């Protein structure tokens, strides 16, 4: 954890971000519902099976 | 594989049947019927039991869990946390091999004369030249039965064999001594038999 002081010289648009997600197979359609995504700049690599 | 001496049965028990292992020197020192004498250290073998009930399982200390979609269950899982049956067989581990009763303490006459030690070659030389051998060998081999003389002389006969031989164009001319005994019941063919078992 860090305090740090600045001046913001620029704002990116507000966009969405999801936290959870629901992966649904091609096959059989079976859901994997509410995948916790982590907070931040992070990915997430889906079940390959 | 061995099985218990009769000597050593506990009553109404079928005799235990183990696999003992020789290594190097004494891989082959142990041959079918001999009554062997195997000093070693028992051991564990891990087994690939057919035992239907699960037990004794062996996994990873390690606390993971599998994520969404890789979950920690079933085969899956199973293989993830590294499970395994830890059943076991006995088995024993033999370094030296000897008979139970030594009889002495190729083969050849000479051989022979060789093995036994000096007090077992005079004695055996001695008893060669005692006379009336005949009648001594048969009455300390059955000293029990009474009568019986000639099949006594005909059994040790047989013990002592003939010389087998082949002929030039192959066929041979078997040496062994066969020996039938016919009589009315109770009259000791079955302890002649036990007789040259013993
Ligand atoms: N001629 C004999 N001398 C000494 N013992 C005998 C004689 N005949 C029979 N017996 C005794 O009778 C018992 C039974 O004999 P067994 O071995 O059953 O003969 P078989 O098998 O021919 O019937 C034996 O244990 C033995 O001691
Ligand atoms: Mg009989
Ligand atoms: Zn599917």
């Amino acid at each position: 954890l860090v305090k740090i002081p600045g001046i913001i010289i620029a704002a990116s648009a507000v966009r969405a971000k999801a936290t959870r997600i629901s992966i649904q197979c091609r096959s059989c359609r079976n859901t994997l519902t509410n995948i916790a995504m982590r907070p931040g700049l992070e990915g997430y690599a889906l079940p390959r099976k | 594989r061995i099985q218990e001496t009769q000597a050593e049965l506990p009553r109404g028990s079928i005799p235990r049947s183990l696999e003992v292992i020789l290594r190097a020197e004494a891989v082959e020192s142990a041959q079918a019927g001999d009554k062997c004498d195997f000093t070693g250290t028992l051991i564990v073998v891990p087994d690939v039991s057919k035992l239907s009930t699960p037990g004794a399982r062996a996994e990873t200390n390690s606390r993971v869990s599998g994520v969404d979609g890789y979950e920690t269950e079933g085969i899956r899982g199973l293989r993830a946390l590294g499970v395994r049956d830890l059943s076991y067989r006995l088995v024993f581990l033999a370094c030296c091999v000897a008979p139970t009763n030594p009889r002495f303490g190729e083969q050849t006459a000479e051989s022979i004369k060789n093995q036994m030690t000096v007090k077992e070659w005079e004695k055996v030389f001695e008893m060669s030249q005692d006379k009336n051998l005949y009648h001594n060998l048969c009455t300390s081999l059955f000293p029990t039965i009474h009568g019986n003389d000639e099949v006594k002389r005909g059994v040790l006969l047989m013990l002592f064999g003939g010389v087998p031989k082949t002929t030039g164009e192959g066929t041979s001319l078997r040496g062994d001594i066969n020996v039938c005994i016919v009589g009315d019941p109770s009259t000791a063919k079955s302890q002649f038999l036990k007789h040259v078992e013993e």
